[PDB]
């Protein structure tokens, strides 16, 4: 696999497949809180419905110590402060900005696959590769699941 | 002038530029050509996000560059 550091400490790729035939998808809820419970899924033993508010947590930690000086918290153009009341609610959308600060936090690799039924590119937050990643599947421009690398890889 | 922006798939367009146009005039020409929303776009060249505001020329950016755009995922 080609990953390309566009930035430091993030990474893009180019492969075609389907998710089918490398993952296991492990669907997460719609409230939507998927990007935590997606997270939550694959670093938290007894991972639960409830098992997503700790990653929140992890987050507002993280966010303390990168978000001022993330490169994609400039689209988002909130104050350290506002982005935590925003990040903090409830049903409140996470996304890459959430990874790459997670990435750093958990010291982690997360991997973004996103599909336009089939995957498009791969965005890579850390140096790890995809077999000690936490591999996250974004669907339909608006929606996250874990994904678990299959048995046989 | 002539620059090329490579997207998260890999796909490599071209675009028509002035050294003074801004970053943010830049994303909108990658929405005209490509329909991507621009609060959605992150443009990198040489190791640095660049900013809306600033110009290709305040970056030093001259003819057939390679930016690479890289989107912001939400779900």
């Amino acid at each position: 696999l080609d990953w390309t550091q566009v930035i430091a400490g993030q990474y893009v790729s180019n492969p075609r497949f389907n998710i089918s035939d490398y993952f296991e998808i492990v669907r997460q809820p719609g409230d939507g809180n998927c990007f935590y419970h997606s997270i939550a899924e694959l670093t938290m033993p007894n991972k639960t419905d409830h098992s997503y508010h700790y990653i929140k947590r992890l987050t507002e930690s993280a966010a303390r110590k990168y978000y001022q000086e993330e490169p994609e918290a400039r689209l988002v153009g909130l104050s350290l402060e506002d982005y935590l009341k925003r990040m903090l609610s409830d049903n409140e959308w996470g996304s890459t900005l959430e990874a790459s600060m997670l990435a750093k936090e958990m010291g982690i690799t997360i991997i973004i696959w996103t599909v336009a039924d089939e995957v498009e590119a791969g965005i890579k937050f850390g140096d790890g590769d995809v077999f000690t990643a936490v591999n996250l599947l974004h669907s339909g421009q608006t929606h996250f699941d874990a994904l678990r690398i299959l048995p046989q890889f | 002038m002539q620059i090329f922006v490579k997207t998260l798939t890999g796909k490599t367009i071209t675009l028509e530029v002035e050294p003074s146009d801004t970053i943010e005039n830049v994303k909108a020409k990658i929405q005209d050509k490509e329909g991507i929303p621009p609060d959605q776009q992150r443009l990198i060249f040489a190791g640095k996000q660049l900013e809306d505001g600033r110009t290709l020329s305040d970056y030093n950016i001259q003819k057939e560059s390679t930016l690479h755009l890289v989107l912001r995922l939400r779900g």
